[PDB]
């Protein structure tokens, strides 16, 4: 078991390591008969005895349950709520989910939601992504701002122990890679400079 | 016909036979792609943009266990030295099918279902093997893209010019010489993604030719890492 | 056979967005901190394309599109024998924004090529004439091939600019008596003078030149003047959705034809002319 | 070269500068479509179809909040002096795009979700402002297939022949002029609808010619009500 | 508060009346900060203090719930049939509305309802139109002769106080634009001058 | 590539209704009172498009078809040498018919322009030997476009009318010596004769002369039968995906040519011959 | 223009005019296509493939309560005298609709609501009577794939060549003929499912002409039934 | 506009047939027990076409391919005034397998052309020098159809074969002078000598000659090795969304040539050369 890499920039194909770790399956790192090379481009970093990549790149949000989220209403369905959230998959939001009930006959329009409204969600099934906005503070965007980042990015605006976050808050995010809030500039500055100081 | 290996056992734009084109690599070039790149050898000049991944909207064309690359090859009308009429040709065709077989490979498609990755690469500049130059640009735009890749593919055509292996053609090696064989392969993982040759080569010559396109290969490959790491180191 | 549909939202804008982009227009100023009467950053690299005849790169804030020229010897029209030919080809590139897919131009990158031809052609920009070879048996036929490759908005003024720009680039090469030697460059395309469109963007109450992406999302319509140095209205092409009032055309003119003398004096010093 | 304005102060067809060509009207004139018109400017004659609201199959390409106006220009091979290819040009292309454009502020689409209307339009004699005559009866067709409109489109051409501003051009002042300016509007609300220029103004000229075009227009405008009246009352 | 216009033949775009008249919403008639016109060809009528527009033209009918409605079954899905009301919108028969009941397996093939029936139902939902056929009366058309007419003629061929439909019968009017049964040429005649006598 | 699939059903009509279309066939008569070999009224507009060098508005009761021509000047073919050329071509429009996408001819567009443009070849109506200007370097082409703007049934029949009436209309301008000179018509396109199409719808146990739109919703094939005046067949085409038997063809053939004896004699009113 | 009927009474192969050319049949010519067969009557020469019957995945264009045919007639480049272009023609496309419309009558399509039965015919050497030969070998490639159909179609051209009524014509008569009448049909049924006549022909001469197809149909459908007994009987 | 898109499962062959076919790959030995390095069954069927100029029915296992010649007068091109043209067009035929929709020729079939042409080309099998009539005026242009009429797989070699045995099959005819006498046979295409391609298919550890329809269905890559006689390389084409290491190319061009020799002795006898 050997690491080829400190905590080094990293690019595809790029060797980490070789030997048998016991790594959980990432899809930053592609194992081959006991070689582990990176599949993006990012910051590879040793965790205890095993490692990870830290993707330095990606527009994309990936679903995962659980996670709260903030999406932007696109359509409006017949039984529900067509949602963007960042990811390669469009999230659905059943009308029943938010009204707690049926929906009834000829009920509604798009007065709980309309198309370009933003949703703050939580992400009930994904193995497309079904929301849920059953939580406290889930629902629609009434006022401020949201930015967007890169997904990959959503860890460092927060922070280890929310370090980021505190220093941003003093002068929303979700893991959507959108937070609900110049904070622009210093969020900007964060993107362009996570791999730094 | 022009001579092509010079009395002073040169090329045409003063090259030894083993020596690449320069090699020019920026990222990040458009906003609204996903990802995107420019890659220059020599005077053929590749732009790439990538999005995804992506809904398929035709769904029946969607994968179930996979993303579904979508390439593209394509020549602007003034790339060439007479205008290339900018309706797809065949060779576009061709080469849009060759280059997307060879992301094929690379691309860890299997990590987002029923999506599709788009490709699309525009040749600015044709001055020869620019097949290859669309396949790494479109390569670095995946990777900029922060798409999982197997490796980047790094890639060029050797070929025959009067009777000598060369490494990395011309557009005057390719359009009089006696073979072009553009190669491009996953360096890292010892795999060939795209591989065509065109002309005629003894197998020997074939073997040499091989030999010398895995040197460039790597050379090519070491830049294409070293411009990924340049906004970050 | 063919036909003209209402298309989807390419740019969904959220409601909360609408209101922070026109929410400094009292103040005169944008998103992007600059007036609603300026360009955004403009840089125009000539003979970027090195083996275009002439062309240019334009980056116009994130919109970028590359022109190109091909000159050919062709018979001239039998009717226009005096005449060389201009053909113009905008195509808007998958590259260039998410849902552009791949094909032949649509009615939009052809909208876009036939206002550049208009405006190229009746300015009297390039003088046709100019361009005969052999009166009445061979002309110049230039091939511009103007290239989307961002969509960042306000494209059609990028695409006159890099048009415009391609041309001022060309390079005409010696002909030899039937054939054309590109090993000598015996001149450069005859334009009597720049061309530019200007685009206006009608949104709520406001008149926003050069408008962005997102303005342009959310404008009701826009107009493009395109203007000569004299400062002659040589093109105007009303686009989008929404209708303007009597009053927003005669304004969104006056103020085009302002911002025009401006453009034109930077497209002078990107062209060397 | 012809003369156009004539040394009497008068046009190649005898008329005014500010004088309009002879207007025919005629609705109800197919039996299947939902609504149409022929309308007749000069020798310029088009023909209108209108069916709709209906649901739109290709659904994915239906709006959620809107009927899709779906809207087709095209002129007969024989509407020409010359034989036009039937095949649809980039001219018809871009017409018909500022024609649906033209349509989009007036109808009423919000009231039908999801459907598509169909404006189905064929210039059958091209004497110059086919594309207004063309839109004009496809605002007539629409109000004939009782489709809500904000207003009926009424449109001129204006324009400049040997330096005189003239109101609905002929095909040799459009040919041959110095400035050929279409603009519709829907005019009881003061809302332009359709405005482009091909050929050359100067500031002034152009805004004499736009008045001219509104004093034109309101004379079309009248002739469109009493069209539609003609019928009933 | 002014009204333009008599009981006028009036044509889209056409000021009725400028004033704040409280008129509920109608797709015959745009308000425009106080001014309202006609949106189609039609006879302005005032009613009271209020007015609306009387359209003399459309060829469709537009969907409204409890609508009895006589449709023709254009095809069969495996849970129901769809159907022309002469809409912008097809209506859908529930099999299981028709039959009262759960649909069997591998049951039915066209034989309570066929391609090419006639339907008379009344519309349960619309916000696509869901019919129903529970009422009496309601069901496939068996007999006689079912004309087609401008839904936007209906009221003129039944009558205020059914005295058209009096005058017809002694010599089943749908809101479809469509009646059940020379009876033809006399509703002809009453589409083409609605607006007369 | 290309290929001919089975259509939905474009007039879905009731069962009901099918009843009432063919219950007055036993007194010999349709739905609009006319008998069993009677086409509807027929008027056809010559000279209706302007600019066309000849023209013809068909209307066949509601089935409308505008037929223009226009004549060029060409090289004729190597190998019709002797001969100008007759280039036929019928459109359906978006405009004739709820379910008529815009689009490039379809299979049934295509299937009319060949019936027609064989019918018209092959009576010899239109001898192209007449329409050489100077032998094996310049002869006329004759663009004939039939563009149906309501398809109110028998479409092909009224498409023969229309393109008869519109050769027969045509104008042929004077030629200079190489050059048309439209300030002068010097003759009229010379054809021998009229040609008509007759079109017998199979209904049931009937056959019905000029099928109107619901009999032809209902039919199980159609024939027509073109004739000249010497009542020579000279096209056939049996159109529909139900099949005839040898019988009903010989007695459609028979009622078709005489109602074509009838059709011509008012086709020559029409046109003034 | 050649002589067409010989001095001899005899046509320009030899043949009299109630004579045919040279029939050959062959079945299961094909692996992959469901039913296959090919076609030669004379020098003219025909494959045909079906596949189905299957379900439809334009679902919107399948059919409630049939199969849709899905008919291709189609020419190689190298079939006919001259080159003819691989892109479909217009007689190509007319001909796959009128061969559809032959087979709408035989095949048992209600069989197999909501599923496509595709039908591919390519003419691999053209010699006149093409579309029919093409039609019968799609009828024997139907019969082929087990698809239940009404019945075999049999089809002959017959003519008129220098005044005389002859059946089943060469290309010579084709062309230089005065006539040309294809009829196919289902000779058990009495039902004739392909109709045309190209050319000229007085009433009595139709119908001596019809009366001929007939009798060479017979001949034909007794070899279709034949060839299709043989690898059984 | 057009794009490569990565397709469907046009063969998807169970879990538990794929260990079948590979597992007597052991013995050297596959399904239908011929070796790993073995071409199947091939017939060669010259002038089966009989109006082409020259044709060849090709049968290699269950893959049908018929290629056919046509020969034109063309002016050559004013930049190769000294040679003839050879156009090859390939069409994988819908009747070949059961998801080929009738259309314009797909990728694959214009990769197989390209590569085709291109083996035939590179070869200089055909010298196109020796199809000139009168040098910058007049010159053959070889046409060169191939139509696959049944996928059993390893298209691509029975094309080539067919291809180049059309060639070997085409009759040249009388030229008199401008115009091509049919009714005399004056010569037959002019080759150097046959061009075999031959393709490898990967699949797990081995390396599989001319490989069936569900050895393709299952394998990782192919490779294509074009030889003439002599064994000089004359094309290479790498197919499939698979790749193969250099060792996997560096052997199967050793298996590749090995074959060739055989292929190309059976493909002479074929031939009568
Ligand atoms: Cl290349
Ligand atoms: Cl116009
Ligand atoms: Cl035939
Ligand atoms: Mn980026
Ligand atoms: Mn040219
Ligand atoms: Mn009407
Ligand atoms: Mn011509
Ligand atoms: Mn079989
Ligand atoms: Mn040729």
């Amino acid at each position: 078991k050997i690491v080829l890499q400190p905590r080094s920039i990293v690019v595809p194909g790029e060797l980490l390591a070789e030997g048998e770790f016991q790594i959980p399956w990432s899809p930053y790192i592609l194992k081959i008969n006991s070689k582990y090379y990176s599949t993006v481009v990012g910051l590879f970093d040793v965790k205890d005895t095993q490692f990870e990549v830290i993707p330095l790149e990606g527009s994309f949000y990936y679903p995962k349950i659980n996670d709260i989220v903030i999406g932007l209403v696109e359509d409006v369905e017949i039984y529900g709520w067509v949602v963007d959230i960042k990811a390669p998959y469009k999230a659905y939001l059943p009308a029943s989910n938010l009204l707690g009930r049926s929906i009834n006959v000829g009920e509604d329009l798009r007065r709980y939601l309309d198309v370009g409204d933003y949703v703050i969600a939580r992400i009930e099934n994904f193995d497309d992504p079904v929301l849920s906005v059953k939580g406290k503070d889930l629902g629609r965007v009434s006022n401020g701002i949201v930015i967007d980042i890169m997904p990959v990015k959503v860890p460092r605006v927060i922070g280890k122990n929310k370090s980021m976050y505190e220093t941003l808050t003093s002068k929303f995010v979700a893991n959507n890679g959108r937070i609900w809030a110049i904070l622009i500039e210093a969020i900007r500055k964060i993107e362009n400079e996570s791999h730094i100081k | 016909r022009p001579k092509l290996i010079l009395d002073d056992g040169k090329r045409t734009d003063g090259r030894k036979p083993d020596e690449l084109r320069s090699i020019k690599i920026e990222l990040g070039v458009l906003k609204n792609a996903d990802g995107s790149a420019i890659f220059e050898m020599g005077n053929t000049k590749a732009i790439a943009a990538v999005y995804g991944p992506k809904e398929m909207h035709p769904r029946h064309l969607s994968l179930p266990d996979r993303a579904v690359l979508r390439v593209r090859y394509h020549m602007t009308p003034f790339s060439t030295d007479e205008r290339k009429n900018p309706a797809p040709s065949r060779r576009e065709i061709e080469l849009s099918k060759v280059i997307r077989e060879a992301l094929e490979s690379a691309v860890l498609v299997e990590l987002f279902p029923r999506t599709a990755i788009d490709v699309f690469t525009e040749i600015l500049q044709a001055d020869a093997g620019s097949r290859l130059v669309s396949l790494m640009a479109a390569s670095l735009a995946l990777a900029d893209a922060g798409i999982p890749m197997r490796d980047l593919i790094a890639g060029v055509a050797v070929g025959k010019a009067d009777g000598v292996i060369i490494l990395d053609l011309n557009e005057t090696e390719a359009m009089w010489g006696e073979a072009d064989m553009p190669i491009a392969m996953m360096p890292s993982l010892n795999q060939v993604t795209l591989f065509q040759l065109n002309g005629s080569m003894t197998p020997d010559e074939f073997r040499q030719a091989f030999d010398l396109a895995v040197k460039g290969i790597n050379i090519i490959y070491n830049l294409e890492r070293e411009a990924l790491k340049s906004k970050y180191v | 056979g063919h036909m003209s549909s209402t298309p989807s939202n390419q740019n969904i804008i959220p409601i909360i967005k609408k209101e922070s982009i026109v929410s400094l227009f009292e103040k005169g100023i944008r998103q992007d901190g600059r007036k609603l009467t300026d360009y955004r950053p403009l840089s125009i690299t000539l003979d970027y394309a090195k083996k275009a005849d002439g062309s240019a790169l334009v980056k116009l804030g994130t919109t970028m599109v590359l022109a190109g020229t091909k000159l050919e010897i062709d018979k001239p029209y039998e009717d226009t024998p005096n005449q060389g030919n201009l053909i113009v080809n905008v195509e808007l590139l998958p590259l260039a924004y998410e849902t552009f897919e791949p094909g032949p131009p649509d009615e939009n990158a052809i909208e876009l090529a036939r206002v550049v031809d208009r405006s190229l052609r009746d300015s009297k920009a390039l003088d046709l004439t100019k361009l005969v070879i052999e009166p009445g048996k061979s002309v110049w036929t230039v091939w511009l091939d103007v290239y989307v490759l961002d969509y960042g908005g306000n494209v059609l003024d990028a695409c006159t600019l890099a048009s415009v720009a391609a041309l001022y680039n060309t390079k005409v090469y010696k002909v030899e008596q039937i054939s054309v030697n590109k090993n000598e460059v015996v001149g450069k395309l005859p334009l009597n003078y720049p061309v530019v469109t200007i685009s206006v963007a009608k949104v709520d109450k406001y008149l926003v030149v050069d408008p962005d992406l997102d303005e342009e999302s959310i404008m009701d319509a826009k107009i493009s003047f395109s203007y000569t140095p004299d400062l002659k209205i040589v093109g105007i092409q009303k686009s989008g959705k929404g209708s303007m009032s009597l009053q927003d055309i005669d304004q969104a003119e006056n103020t085009a034809r302002s911002t025009a003398v401006k453009l034109l004096e930077e497209l002078k010093k990107h062209l060397g002319i």
